């Protein structure tokens, strides 16, 4: 887990301290708040309400009938992506340091501090070699940039973390 | 070059005279399970019957139809035969014994294998007559389809190998040959190496009882050497395919212990030996093959072209899909990515 | 003989000169056949300039699909100083074009290959939206 | 550099002064490509530089995705019509 | 006869009709879901008790990562 | 000039050996009605488009596969990294398979009798 | 019965091909000079080929374990003047 | 009346091997290999004749 | 590097060395007995090597010209561990690079004659073959019994020798 190129050192993407330059999904997942569930909630029910409401305003076929289960059911589903890549973007942004962050701050330091005193790697150990690390980082490193095109993951246990 | 002209001619003939024995082998064959008896007459046992069809042949008078494209018309059989002839160069009877050890044996393979359905694709253009008009689209349809699965095998295998030089693959099958934990792939390269061919069942593309004789209605003497030669050539070296993808090649045991029981140094003798032994190996495969060709066509009636075409597309190929995912997950659960 | 070899890279040159009759040509077919022979001299050339590996890939692929295609369609429708050429030993492995252009498009340029994927998913929905009529 | 250019100057002149055919254009557009891959492989090889044929090889694949789609909107503008009349 | 009775009005019996009525497309998905959702789920189990990965290959000379320390033997 | 250069060179030489034999033996007597083009012994256009579909679909998935050879010649040095992004390509792929097997791509009288009493 | 007339093509073709191979193989080992063949060889294995070469006198395969390398090889060192790629 | 599939004796799964390992044409082809072992039927004419009966014309 | 390209010809220097360069004496064998005795040579003369690969390094561009010395250190060395092997085992040397020469130089083709060459070096040079990198629980492949992969034909020089050796003892 020995870094092949150098890295800047808690960097401020914005006017808080900087958690983690690339997170791991286990982390960006794992240090969600109730708000960002509460944004997947919302998605998940905005978007067949939403399609229920649009028929209402212009009916597809001049007279009102509720849209169909199969309708919904994808309905449903998108919003759950939506809702999802929302709350994602969310957490990764207060991991680097662009919205507020004390809780996870707060929580990151106590859970590398643990990690610490086992032994084991701040980052974990990844089954690549260092080079397809630092492949893997510069692929994962900001990408969630582009959640508006495509949606792509650090999966990778890397060190390029940009801390200390 | 001495020894280049005399190796080259050594298996040039070897080729040839394979082909031409194995028309006479499907008809004695045909005619055994016909409870027949087959061409006996020509030569002692009909071992001359080949030949004597072959003299016949470059006996008889080309015609050129009157609105036909002769020089297109006799040219495009002599390059598809040139093609499958050109096919045999990469096969080894033994560990880099072969005309041409190429490091892109496989792509070689390949690329000389899709230049076989220009013949198909030319001639209905260079006939005129209709009947090769209809054979000669949906031939050239079921051919690229089919090309398809055995391409596809092929890079299932290499998924295994990680090499395009032919022997490594057959070497790396010394541990086991990989028509055991791929019987299934071997199953479908066999369906499909015959409808590439274009065979009973799958013989949609010249099939007399559908369109009169097929592609080839305007085609007498030499031409039509050439498209018989060809094909069965073409037969021939897709068994070489098979033979080397899955079935180990010229690997047939661990003889060893048996060479060093009767030798105690290395002579011609025990290279001759030695030789002797893979490429018996090989041709029992390939003589397996090939009569598993013969076996076909003496026991299934034809496809019809919607029914060949919804197997490739609808069957086989989902199937394929499905096992390019598979292969490389058990690769990656079990660790065993291959090296170069 | 030495000759030969040398002028082996002018003599595709000219053939393909030659070869590009494509124009000239009377039927369409003779001008597809042509293409076909010029495909031929632009493998020759690709070998002699060390990348046969895409000699064989250019034949697979052009020669292949895409000159079957166009017969099918058309069935259907009515510096003068040389290089000093050094060894040294620090490869030892047995990589070579395909193998370094397998790691680089799967690992340097995986965006690459993902958006290649779109672009055959279109290489399939596009053709079957114009040439089938739904229902 | 010299068969590539060559190439693909021919091919434009073919495809711009065709006055005989489709398919004409079809080929032209294809030969240019090609000349286009000619011209970027001599560089690859002589600069000993993967990027160059990977491009290659990405320009291979989207020509042959370009002759997909082409021949299709041929096919579509023949059905309307049964003649190309070029 | 048989006919299709749609997947979103029950899942077990549409598996049971596509595994009678269409094996080909059946099996085709199910050998091939079968291969990342095994790799995601067994790839650990595997590493945890049959044998961990191996150690990986060099690809270059392996560089020491310190100063040349001079050296003295097999000199002029 | 080693084995392989001379067998190829050597291939259509003995085509066209064959072929000039058969010109230089045969005998050549043409005349309009052996000119004519046989069909079942007597003198005398749209299409379908599957037959236009199978071609045109062969290049793209022509293409899918023979994308893959880099992948397998590689398949060590990428690892478990290129192995997941070889199964992304995949799918994507098996996505444009989906839609042609669904959409019938490439496939080719029971009213009642009712009497006004 | 096994109808042996009807083996006897299949013994032909056997036979050719057993031959023909069993002649390859001694045409090869002869070609070596009394060593089996060298396959899929990289470039690591032409250069070390090359450099065997200079070492025991241009007699193609043989090889020669002296410790101490003769004059000549100091001396009998080839690059490749290679034609530009135009 | 015709059965549908779910009243059916056979599970999907030896239906799906008879399907995919090709079972009745294994059985016809090894009907035909059979034929391969037995005596064939030719005469060897001239040197040979079929029957002839006193009635023949 | 890459190789040459469609017209080349091979041409050699006839100067000598610039006189001001220390001679040096250069390694003889060829391919199969050095990759016989490349185990060896790694060994004994791992620190020389290094040595003379982090100059390379450190000379950032002059590597050929900066780094002679210590290649002749390193070209000394290899001479001296083959004169050695040349001295002590060279019958074991000699079957091993022959059968080497006859598998098309793969060592899984001649593990009975690397058995003997290796036993006999050990003994008489105090040198040890080892494979870097691996844990204690991989286990070396030219240790493992019962290999998956053999070769073709067992050499019959060798296959006598190790019989003898382990009537013998020595094995
Ligand atoms: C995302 C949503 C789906 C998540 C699935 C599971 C997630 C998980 O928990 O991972 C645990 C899983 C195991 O956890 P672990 O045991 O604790 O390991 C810890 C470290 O991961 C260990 O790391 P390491 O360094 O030690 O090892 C290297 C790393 C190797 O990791 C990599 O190399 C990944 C690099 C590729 C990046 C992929 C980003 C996604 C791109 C989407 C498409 C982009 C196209 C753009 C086109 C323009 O790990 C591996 O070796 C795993 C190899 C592959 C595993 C099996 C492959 C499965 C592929 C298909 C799964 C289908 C899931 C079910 C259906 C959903 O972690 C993995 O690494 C598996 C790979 C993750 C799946 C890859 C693609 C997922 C689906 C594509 C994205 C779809 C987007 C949908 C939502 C969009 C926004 C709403
Ligand atoms: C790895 C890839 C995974 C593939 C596995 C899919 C399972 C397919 C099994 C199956 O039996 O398919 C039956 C289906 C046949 O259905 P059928 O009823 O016979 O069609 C005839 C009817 O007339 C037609 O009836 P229909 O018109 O009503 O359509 C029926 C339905 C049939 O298709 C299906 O039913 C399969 C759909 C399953 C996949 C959906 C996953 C969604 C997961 C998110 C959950 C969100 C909701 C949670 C609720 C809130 C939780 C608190 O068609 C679809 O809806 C296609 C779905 C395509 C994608 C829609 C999902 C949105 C994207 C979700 C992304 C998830 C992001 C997570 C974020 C990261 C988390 C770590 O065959 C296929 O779907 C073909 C395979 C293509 C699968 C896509
Ligand atoms: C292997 C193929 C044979 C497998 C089944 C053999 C059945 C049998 O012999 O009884 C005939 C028997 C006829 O009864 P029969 O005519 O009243 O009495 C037989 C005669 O008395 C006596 O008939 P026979 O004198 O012919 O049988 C003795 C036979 C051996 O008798 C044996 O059955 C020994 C056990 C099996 C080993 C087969 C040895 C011969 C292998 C053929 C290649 C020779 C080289 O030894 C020979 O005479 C060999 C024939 C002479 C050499 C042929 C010339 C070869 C030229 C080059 C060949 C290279 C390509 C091959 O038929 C059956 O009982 C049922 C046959 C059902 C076979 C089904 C599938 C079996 C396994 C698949 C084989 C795939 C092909
Ligand atoms: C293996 C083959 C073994 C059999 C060898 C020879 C028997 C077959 C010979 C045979 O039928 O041609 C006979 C000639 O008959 C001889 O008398 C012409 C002399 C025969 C030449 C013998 C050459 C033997 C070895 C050939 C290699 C018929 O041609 P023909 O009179 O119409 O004369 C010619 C000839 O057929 C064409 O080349 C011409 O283009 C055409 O104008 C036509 O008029
Ligand atoms: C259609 C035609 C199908 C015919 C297939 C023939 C299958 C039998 C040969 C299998 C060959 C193979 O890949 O492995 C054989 C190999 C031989 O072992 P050995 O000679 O001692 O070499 C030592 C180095 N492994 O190692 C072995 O002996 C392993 C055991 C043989 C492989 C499994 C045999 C049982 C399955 C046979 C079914 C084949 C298809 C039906
Ligand atoms: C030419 C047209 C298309 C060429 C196809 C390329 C086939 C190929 O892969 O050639 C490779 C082969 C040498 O490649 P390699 O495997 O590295 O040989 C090492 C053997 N120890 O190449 C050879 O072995 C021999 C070269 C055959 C092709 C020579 C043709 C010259 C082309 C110039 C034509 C002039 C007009
Ligand atoms: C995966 C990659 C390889 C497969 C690619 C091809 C898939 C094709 C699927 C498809 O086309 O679905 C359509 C088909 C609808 O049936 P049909 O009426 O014939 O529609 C034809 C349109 N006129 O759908 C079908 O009827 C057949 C598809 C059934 C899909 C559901 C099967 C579920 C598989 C369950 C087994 C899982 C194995 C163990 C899993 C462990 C973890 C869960
Ligand atoms: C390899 C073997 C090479 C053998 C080729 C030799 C061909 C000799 C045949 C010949 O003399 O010309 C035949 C050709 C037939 O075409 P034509 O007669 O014009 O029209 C027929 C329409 N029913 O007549 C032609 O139109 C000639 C076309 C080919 C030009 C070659 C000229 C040959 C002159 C003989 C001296
Ligand atoms: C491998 C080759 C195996 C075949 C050789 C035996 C056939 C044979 O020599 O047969 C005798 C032949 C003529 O055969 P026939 O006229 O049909 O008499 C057969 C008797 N009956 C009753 C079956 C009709 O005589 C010859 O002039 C032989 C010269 C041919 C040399 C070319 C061989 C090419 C290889």
């Amino acid at each position: 887990s020995t870094p092949l190129v150098k890295t800047s050192v808690n960097y401020s993407y914005g006017d808080y301290p900087l958690i983690d330059a690339d997170p791991h999904f286990k982390r960006v997942v794992g240090y969600m708040r109730p708000s960002d569930y509460g944004v997947i909630g919302l998605a998940t029910a905005a978007l067949p309400a939403g399609i229920c409401f649009a028929e209402w305003l212009d009916p597809v076929k001049g007279k009102f009938a509720r849209p169909s289960v199969k309708f919904l059911r994808v309905a449903t589903m998108l919003g759950f992506a939506v809702g999802f890549g929302a709350a994602y973007a969310r957490s990764s942004l207060r991991f680097f340091g662009v919205t507020e962050n004390a809780r996870e701050y707060k929580k990151d330091e106590a859970q590398m501090a643990a990690r610490k005193a086992a032994g084991l790697e701040p980052y974990g150990t990844s089954s690549l070699t260092p080079e397809l690390q630092e492949i893997a980082a510069k692929n994962s490193a900001h990408s969630i940039a582009g959640l508006f095109i495509f949606p792509w993951f650090n999966f990778v246990n890397h060190p390029y973390h940009g801390r200390e | 070059m001495i020894i280049n002209i005399v190796e080259i001619l050594i298996f040039l003939v070897c080729v040839l005279f394979s082909v031409a024995y194995l028309t006479v082998a499907e008809r004695k064959t045909l005619a055994y399970m016909q409870r027949r008896l087959g061409p006996n007459f020509v030569g002692y046992y009909g071992l001359l019957q080949a030949f004597a069809d072959a003299v016949k042949l470059l006996l008889k008078e080309i015609v050129l139809p009157k609105e036909s494209n002769y020089i297109i018309l006799v040219i495009s059989p002599l390059i598809t035969l040139i093609t499958a002839l050109i096919g045999w160069v990469v096969i080894p009877l033994g560990p880099g014994i072969t005309l041409g050890e190429l490091n892109l044996g496989i792509l070689f393979s390949l690329a000389i294998g899709s230049l076989g359905v220009f013949g198909s694709l030319l001639s209905g253009w260079s006939s005129n007559s209709k009947y090769s008009l209809l054979g000669s689209i949906r031939s050239t349809a079921q051919l690229i389809s089919y090309e398809l699965i055995l391409t596809s095998i092929f890079i299932i295998i290499i998924m295994f190998v990680s090499s395009l030089n032919i022997t490594t693959i057959i070497e790396t099958q010394r541990v086991v040959w990989y028509c055991i934990p791929l019987l299934p792939l071997l199953l479908i390269f066999f369906i499909a190496s015959v409808a590439e061919t274009a065979r009973p069942p799958f013989d949609l593309t010249e099939s007399e009882s559908e369109l009169v004789a097929g592609y080839f209605t305007e085609y007498s003497g030499s031409p039509f050497v050439f498209f018989f030669l060809a094909e069965y050539s073409n037969i021939i070296l897709i068994s070489a395919f098979n033979g080397y993808l899955l079935l180990g090649g010229y690997l047939s045991f661990n003889y060893s212990y048996l060479f060093n029981i009767l030798f105690n140094d290395y002579s011609y003798v025990s290279f001759l030996f030695e030789g002797l032994i893979n490429s018996s190996a090989y041709a029992i495969k390939l003589v397996f093959l090939m009569f598993s060709f013969i076996w076909v066509r003496a026991a299934f009636p034809r496809f019809t072209y919607d029914n060949l075409i919804n197997f490739c597309w609808i069957i086989l190929l989902p199937l394929l899909f499905g096992i390019f995912l598979i292969i490389p997950s058990t690769l990656y659960i079990f660790d065993s990515f291959p090296t170069l | 003989m030495m000759y030969l070899t040398y002028y082996f890279i002018e003599i595709t040159i000219f053939l393909a000169i030659l070869c590009t009759f494509i124009i000239s040509a009377k039927n369409p077919m003779v001008s597809i056949l042509y293409m076909i022979a010029l495909f031929v001299i632009a493998a020759m050339y690709l070998y002699l300039i060390g990348l046969g590996i895409f000699s064989l890939l250019y034949i697979m692929i052009y020669i292949g699909a895409i000159a079957v295609l166009f017969l099918f369609i058309i069935t259907l429708l009515d510096n003068d100083y040389n290089t000093i050429i050094t060894q040294d030993w620090f490869n030892i492995e047995n990589t070579t074009l395909l193998t370094t252009i397998g790691n680089v498009l799967l690992t340097n340029n995986a965006f690459i290959l993902l958006v290649l994927a779109i672009v055959l998913l279109l290489g399939i929905i596009g053709p079957i939206s114009i040439t089938m009529k739904h229902k | 550099m010299f068969i590539g250019t060559i190439i693909l100057v021919l091919s434009f002149l073919g495809f711009v002064f065709n006055r005989r055919n489709i398919i004409l254009a079809f080929i032209c557009l294809e030969t240019m490509l090609l000349g286009i891959n000619l011209i970027l492989l001599r560089n690859s090889v002589l600069f000993d530089d993967i990027s160059g044929s990977l491009f290659a090889i990405v320009i291979i694949i989207l020509a042959g995705v370009e002759s997909a789609i082409g021949l299709s909107l041929l096919v579509s503008y023949y059905r309307l019509r049964g003649v190309i009349n070029s | 006869i048989n006919a299709n009775p749609g997947f979103w009005n029950g899942p077990f019996r549409y598996l049971r009709w596509s595994a009678h009525n269409r094996p080909h497309l059946f099996f085709a998905f199910a050998i091939g879901i079968a291969g990342p959702v095994a790799a995601l789920t067994l790839t650990p189990l595997r590493r945890k008790y049959l044998y961990p990965d191996h150690s990986p290959l060099p690809q270059s000379y392996p560089l020491p990562q310190r100063a040349r320390e001079q050296l003295t033997g097999f000199d002029d | 000039m080693n084995t392989f250069i001379i067998f190829i060179i050597l291939i259509p030489i003995v085509g066209f050996a064959l072929l000039a034999v058969n010109i230089l033996l045969a005998v050549y007597k043409p005349y309009n009605e052996k000119l004519g083009a046989f069909e079942c012994g007597l003198t005398s256009l749209a299409f379908n488009a599957a037959f236009i579909l199978v071609a045109i679909l062969f290049l793209p998935f022509d293409l899918e596969i023979s994308t893959l050879l880099p992948y397998v010649m590689s398949i060590y040095l990428v690892s478990n990294y290129g192995f997941t992004i070889v199964l992304l390509f995949l799918l994507i792929l098996i996505i444009g398979f989906v839609y042609e097997i669904n959409t019938n791509a490439l496939k080719i009288n029971t009213d009642s009798l009712i009497y006004k009493l | 019965a096994i109808p042996f007339e009807a083996l006897l093509p299949y013994g032909i073709i056997f036979g050719l091909l057993t031959a023909g191979g069993g002649a390859m193989q001694v045409l090869h080992v002869y070609r070596n000079g009394g060593v089996r063949d060298r396959f899929a060889i990289d470039q690591w294995d032409s250069q070390m080929m090359e450099r065997d070469l200079r070492l025991n006198g241009g007699q193609g395969r043989k090889q020669v374990d002296q410790a101490t390398a003769p004059e000549a090889f100091k001396h009998n060192h080839v690059w490749k003047s290679e034609r530009p790629l135009i | 009346r015709p059965a549908t599939w779910e009243e059916s004796e056979e599970g999907a799964l030896s239906k799906a091997t008879k399907y995919f390992l090709l079972a009745e044409m294994f059985r016809g082809l090894y009907v035909v290999l059979e034929q391969f072992f037995r005596a064939p039927y030719t005469i060897y004419y001239p040197f040979e004749k079929g029957p002839v009966s006193p009635r023949f014309r | 590097p890459r190789e040459a390209a469609a017209h080349w010809v091979p041409f050699e220097d006839k100067a000598n060395m610039p006189d001001n360069v220390p001679d040096v004496v250069e390694v003889g064998a060829t391919s199969a007995p050095l990759l016989s005795a490349s185990y060896f040579i790694g060994a004994k003369c791992k620190p020389y090597n290094d040595d003379f690969m982090l100059c390379r390094e450190e000379s950032q561009g002059s590597g050929a010209i900066d780094c002679l010395k210590e290649g002749r250190r390193v070209t000394r060395c290899a001479v001296s561990v083959i004169e050695d092997i040349n001295k002590s085992c060279l019958d074991e040397f000699r079957l091993h690079w022959q059968c080497l020469e006859q598998n098309n130089h793969q060592l899984s083709g001649c593990r009975k004659a690397e058995a003997l060459l290796n036993k006999c070096v050990f003994t008489k040079l105090n040198l040890e073959k080892k494979i870097p990198g691996l844990r204690p629980d991989e286990e070396p492949v030219f240790l493992k019994k019962d290999p998956w992969i053999k070769p073709a034909v067992d050499d019959f020089k060798s296959v006598r020798a190790y019989a003898e050796a382990k009537k013998n003892g020595t094995l």
